[PDB]
RNA sequence: UCACAAGGCUAAAACCUUAUGAAACUCCGAAGGGGCACGCGUUUAGUCCGGGAGUGAGGCUGCGAGAGCUAACUUCCGUAGCCGAGAGGGAAACAACCCAGACCAUCAGCUAAGGUCCCUAAAUGAUCGCUCAGUGGUUAAGGAUGUGUCGUCGCAUAGACAGCCAGGAGGUUGGCUUAGAAGCAGCCACCCUUCAAAGAGUGCGUAAUAGCUCACUGGUCGAGUGACGAUGCGCCGAAAAUGAUCGGGGCUCAAGUGAUCUACCGAAGCUAUGGAUUCAACUCGCGAAGCGAGUUGUCUG
RNA sequence: UCCCAAAAUGUAACGGAGGCGCCCAAAGGUCACCUCAAGACGGUUGGAAAUCGUCUGUAGAGCGCAAAGGUAGAAGGUGG
RNA sequence: AUCAACGGAUAAAAGUUACCCCGGGGAUAACAGGCUGAUCUCCCCCGAGAGUCCAUAUCGGCGGGGAGGUUUGGCACCUC
RNA sequence: CACCCCCGUGCCCAUAGCACUGUGGAACCACCCCACCCCAUGCCGAACUGGGUCGUGAAACACAGCAGCGCCAAUGAUACUCGGACCGCAGGGUCCCGGAAAAGUCGGUCAGCGCGGGGGUU
């Protein structure tokens, strides 16, 4: 991930294949002028789970996670980025996606799986130790069939900053 | 006379002349009297110098220079700071 | 409840009167009765208990309000205006009052 | 459909959409590309479309609502007051808003079912899917 | 600041014919030598789309 | 507060996660606007007293709303501008739109909006492109291997897409469902064997069968080729009454159209010269104000 | 009174909604004192709210009537 | 003092005219035209389902986009 | 402002508030104690009010910790918009030029400045 420049006057980047964002921590909050194409090719393999070094004019190598994305309506395409300046040891909480494994007796029975939660908030994982999926068991399900927080899986020392009870995928009946 | 009612439902022509608002804003030379606000409750309430009239009216008690006071908001006041 | 205090206190219209206030701390069996300027947030005379009230704490009573009187009237504070808290003015906070409006 | 009570009649205005994200609840969704008077009527046909399209499941999000009374023209008149609140129910639809979003079809059992819908709508639409996370 | 009206004030906001009174051009082609202070600025701004200004 | 979308939960109200609508909802909240003081400035009006009025049918457009069909050359407000009372240029023609406010004279000059093939003033101008429908110079849903330019997904000289030779599955006339339902009216699945390969299989055929093909498999060939989407210009959709047409002629061998660049035309606007008027300050003729003359400035629908 | 009304005021319509033509010798003056609606748990009439009790409790109550503003340091609720 | 038609014509007041008369109004209706096109008339889109089987030989629920200006209208612009 | 601390009162009404854990007692403050009368509870000394110690700092208060909740809240980009200039039959939309939110995110906080009196530094 590379870019350029990063003043107020946004007009030579408009037209261009550019996306203007920043990046934060609680030291440095640097402006930017990156590549449309290149973000949106990366973006979508990494999502907010995965990080990538962020080298700008010259040469200062950063590593950063992706905190909230502004698109523009009408037209999917996105507009605005903000990046969060990653430390070494300590994150923040992050909403991982929700995938499902297997097939389930209860699907091929009448029902279908339905994960209500597609993103999951996760207290302190460590930063480039975070999940970057979140495959879960549905195997064992029926009709009437409940999973909420306290039936996950966390990848060692992670916790949920989530309610305990908050049902996460349900199996729903036919019609 | 019939059975249907003296007055017929569904209307609109009401409405009344109606006035209210500020008179004399913040940096204003008043004289003793000068109405400052006119309002319904308690908007602005009444400051250092300042009178409330049985309507919530606000006028000055004595000559001088009118300031506001906005107290967080929900907190209103106006008072005389005399050039004097 | 304690909106007693407020209460006394607010309807002891301050600036406008132009008269300094007589605060009194009759909770315990040790007062302050201050008293104090309203504009600056100065307290100019002032009479406890705490140190020295030969044996008496409720008997001290007109003693204190004599005392204040006298520690006022050294300054020149003629013009006053009384503050109780939650005190219905009968006791002990009666006679401060009445031993200050005796004693000038 | 329509709402249970409220005030009785309204008025009209227009600017790009606001309240409507594109994942949430669905895997693929539907989106409008320009304003309009979305009729109760006409999502009632494209909720019925779609419905008959997956058979068994009704895995379909209807996101948009008729909040919206309208009026009509008793016969002629002019002279005369303010007029019939009974004419239809509306969802003002801008740009950029989710109307419907499928779960658990396929690609193309989305593809087509959202195409028939689209055929009831007075409006230009879209299909899409993922990526989508502002809050979840 | 040399300033010159341009265009005319004919169908343009009251405002506009006012400010363009008060910066002394009466006729088209009109030109003046102006002050460098904020509210002779300010009157340039205001009818900045009438006006040819130099520097 | 009222309305409301998926789910949790409990004996539905509440409550929790996800999700919205609001003229008469508001934890927030602009740009603007209004009052006052000052004039750092630049201008030129205002106020008060008294004489005389006329006008109290407004109209369009933009923007902001209600009514109305998010109709009307509609109606009723707000706000700006024009017509009313406004000539001149442009918009074929054309109160209102665009440009611009006509004191008079000239067989002088520069420009605005608009233009520069001929009718008709002035480049049949320069450069890189687009469209081939007379689009330009009649609207939409919907539709389409029309050309131009950028993106996303794949398959490939270890030889793909298309095309011809050739194979077409055994189980099995899958179970259900029936008067029959055999790959092909509808409910459940999409498991297996042989291999170079064949999916309880796509569309047609019979009443159910068979037929005749595809998804997949080699040879012969040889080099790119198939699908979702973005966009520029075009196509279809596209039927009304006296005779046709973009004002016309005519125009693609641009006189259409996107972008940049200059040169000219173009008004009663600006300018040149001459003259007149209005108000003013400045000179003066007179016994004084004032009226005459006389500059300079300014004015004159 | 509210909305229309374009965050100053004002602003139309056979535009959208609703109320008034009173009441109170205390529902006024003043001085004192008091603090609400609702929920959960627990309790004799009762058992849906209820008379009581304890926790939570900027107001989700109240203000003679319509609404808006306002208001608990009271304009709410008691008495001299 | 429902002088409430609420700036309140007298203390005191209803109808009818196709027997009608005058002064005016295209400031204002009926006819026609004009603008509009809700309604009216036609056409197109999607394809549920009917057609023993097969959506499209015919037919086309629910819903959507236009055209016309022959209906009823809206509106009140020249013509009283 | 010698340094701490406590009681009064204030400017300041959440960056000051709550919960949860703790330190505090013989200086101050609270409960506590009894109450027949001043005076008082539409019933009751709960509350007001009167007479005082011990006992205990329990509860309340005071201080101190902590970011779980509240509360404050950027930067960037955006919505919107004065003015300028345009598109579309219309709903609606655009370009230039300044002004610029709300929500959210980074992050910030378990306050800060006074006047008076009291008690300690064995
Ligand atoms: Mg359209
Ligand atoms: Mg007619
Ligand atoms: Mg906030
Ligand atoms: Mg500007
Ligand atoms: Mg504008
Ligand atoms: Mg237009
Ligand atoms: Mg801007």
């Amino acid at each position: 991930m590379e870019l350029t420049a990063k003043p107020r006057t946004p007009k030579q980047k408009l037209d261009e294949s550019m996306i203007a964002a920043v990046a934060y921590n609680k030291e440095n909050n640097v402006s930017f002028a990156l590549d449309r194409k290149a973000f949106d090719r990366a973006f979508r393999q990494q999502s907010t789970t995965g990080l990538f070094d962020i080298t700008v004019e010259g040469g200062e190598t950063f590593p950063a996670l992706v905190k909230a994305v502004q698109m523009d309506k009408r037209k999917r395409a996105p507009i605005h980025v903000d990046f969060y300046m990653v430390t070494y040891g300590e994150p923040v909480e992050v909403s991982v996606p929700v995938h499902t494994t297997g097939r389930s007796q209860g699907e091929v029975q009448g029902g279908l799986v339905d994960i209500v939660v597609h993103n999951l908030q996760i207290v302190a994982p460590g930063p480039r130790r975070i999940p970057q999926e979140l495959v879960v068991d549905v195997t064992k399900m029926n009709i009437g069939d409940h999973i909420t927080a306290g039936d996950i899986k966390l990848p060692e020392g992670c916790t949920l900053a989530a309610d305990p009870e908050l049902t996460v995928v349900s199996v729903l009946p036919p019609r | 006379a019939h059975k249907k009612g003296v007055g017929s439902s569904k209307n609109g022509r009401d409405s009344n002349p109606k006035y209210l608002g500020v008179k004399k804003f913040g940096g204003e030379v008043v004289k003793a009297g000068n109405i400052l606000v006119r309002q319904r409750g308690t908007k602005f309430k009444a400051g250092q110098g300042v009178g409330m009239g049985r309507d919530h009216t606000l006028f000055a008690l004595s000559d001088g220079k009118v300031v506001f006071i906005n107290k967080g908001k929900g907190a209103r006041f106006i008072s005389i700071e005399a050039a004097q | 409840r304690r909106k007693l205090r407020t209460r006394r206190k607010v309807r002891t219209t301050t600036a406008a009167s132009g008269r300094l206030r007589l605060s009194v701390y009759r909770s315990s069996k040790h007062i302050y009765a201050q008293i104090i300027d309203d504009s600056r947030g100065q307290t100019l005379a002032a009479a406890s208990s705490a140190a020295l009230k030969s044996g008496n704490k409720t008997d001290t009573a007109a003693a204190v309000g004599k005392a204040l009187a006298a520690a006022a009237a050294e300054k020149g504070i003629k013009q006053v205006v009384f503050d109780r808290g939650s005190y219905k003015y009968h006791g002990r906070v009666k006679a401060l009052a009445d031993a200050a409006r005796e004693g000038g | 459909k329509r709402t249970k009570f409220r005030k009785q009649f309204r008025g009209r205005m227009t600017g790009d959409a606001k309240g409507g994200d594109y994942v949430a609840f669905g895997d693929y969704g539907l989106i409008a590309m320009e304003p309009a008077w979305i009729k109760s009527n006409q999502i009632e046909a494209c909720r019925i479309v779609m419905s008959r399209h997956f058979r068994r499941g009704g895995k379909i999000y209807i996101r948009i609502f008729p909040d919206k009374p309208v009026t009509k023209k008793p016969a002629e008149t002019r002279m005369g007051k303010g007029k019939g609140a009974v004419e239809y129910w509306v969802s003002v639809v801008k740009p950029g808003r989710v109307m419907f979003e499928v779960a658990g079809v396929t690609e193309e059992q989305a593809k087509e079912a959202f195409r028939l819908a689209g055929h009831k709508l007075p409006i230009q639409t879209k299909m899409v899917k993922r990526e989508v996370y502002d809050e979840a | 600041m040399k300033i010159k009206l341009v265009r005319s004030v004919i169908g343009r906001p009251g405002n506009q014919v006012k400010t363009v009174q008060a910066l002394g051009l009466r006729k088209i082609g009109d030109s003046r030598e102006v002050s460098d202070t904020p509210a002779v600025r300010g009157m340039v701004k205001t009818v900045k789309h009438l006006l040819e200004v130099q520097e």
